């Protein structure tokens, strides 16, 4: 589903 | 010198765009993730791990004549949601929409996580941020945009990204027929190495403007848009039958509704996101209940103007030595 790409 | 291309939802729901980038010699053609919130370019390549491959197209470095190793060097990275690769680094040509950056450092993934794997639509990403949040050690490596900036027109890209629909990355220029009115750019911190911003305030529907710093990070690789949980909650007030659901994760409203309009401010000009991009679909097909859009940062740590809030404006990255951001209604 949704996307999280900032890096962390 | 400049650069256009096309980027394409990966899914009805847009939850990601991909963009064709021609890498080595003769060009692999290899669909990226272009992700303003990372600073590795890398891709599925034929060291990958054959298991953790599904249906991406990878990248052989051995049949890019252009290629070399770049020695000593591996990169690891982590994403917000916990997804991540590593592996090593070729230098190579990478072309985006007629922009050639030669000597580019392309990371090959040796190994990826089970969600990219299971993501056959994107074969890996291209990451826009500034280039001190690059995995690549010993020594850091330039993202394309900054080996790009040399011989650019202008050291400019701007992200139109579709409701829908494909949209453009433009490198180097700023298209005047792609948005309406004008441009207002507000200063970036890149303490942080994050197009980080701070809006003025915000608005739902055809209620007032509420004064409010709201720092945040431009992020197109985050689809939804990711606000302070206080200003999230005035939002679904609004919306009749909307709930937080713990199951789900987020607020979910009936798919029936309308939903208001959200406004954000930058500086004194205001971008209002409709309410139908708030509305990110059934949380289920034949569902009658929708997920929203707009759902808190709390547990992230950081607000992120993500996809739903990009898509609304014509967004130009000035990468100029003191770098600010514009956005344009479109």
């Amino acid at each position: 589903x949704p996307f999280h790409l900032l890096v962390y | 010198s400049t650069g256009s291309a096309t980027t394409t939802p990966i899914d009805s729901l847009d939850d990601a765009y991909i963009t064709p980038v021609q890498i080595g010699t003769p060009a692999q053609t290899l669909n990226l993730d272009f992700d303003t919130g990372s600073s590795d370019l890398w891709v599925f390549s034929s060291e990958t791990t054959a298991s953790e491959v599904d249906g991406q197209t990878i990248y052989t470095p051995s049949k890019s004549t252009t290629a070399k190793l770049l020695s000593g060097a591996t990169w690891s990275i982590s994403y917000g949601d916990g997804s991540s690769s590593s592996g090593d680094v070729y230098t190579d040509t990478v072309s985006v929409g007629g922009l050639t950056v030669t000597g580019q450092a392309v990371e090959s993934a040796k190994k990826v996580s089970s969600s990219f794997t299971e993501d056959s639509t994107i074969d890996g990403l291209l990451g826009l941020a500034f280039s001190t949040l690059n995995t690549v050690s010993p020594t850091q490596q330039k993202t394309f945009f900054d080996n790009a900036k040399a011989s650019l027109d202008s050291p400019v890209f701007t992200a139109d990204l579709g409701y829908h629909a494909p949209g453009t990355y433009n490198f180097g220029f700023i298209d005047t027929t792609a948005y309406t009115g004008s441009i207002t750019y507000t200063a970036v911190s890149t303490k942080q190495g994050f197009w980080e911003w701070t809006s003025t305030g915000y608005a739902v529907g055809s209620g007032t403007f509420k004064s409010t710093s709201i720092d945040g990070i431009a992020d197109t690789g985050t689809t939804l848009l990711y606000l302070p949980a206080t200003v999230v909650s005035a939002y679904w007030a609004q919306v009749s039958g909307a709930k937080s659901s713990s199951s789900v994760g987020g607020y979910v409203f009936p798919c029936s509704a309308t939903l208001p309009s959200f406004t954000f401010g930058v500086g004194s000009a205001r971008i209002v996101i409709p309410g139908d991009y708030i509305d990110f679909g059934p949380i289920s097909t034949g569902s009658s209940s929708c997920f929203g859009g707009i759902q808190s940062s709390a547990g992230i740590g950081i607000n992120i103007f993500g996809d739903v809030a990009l898509k609304a404006a014509f967004v130009v990255f000035n990468g100029a030595t003191t770098p600010t951001l514009g956005f344009a209604s479109k």
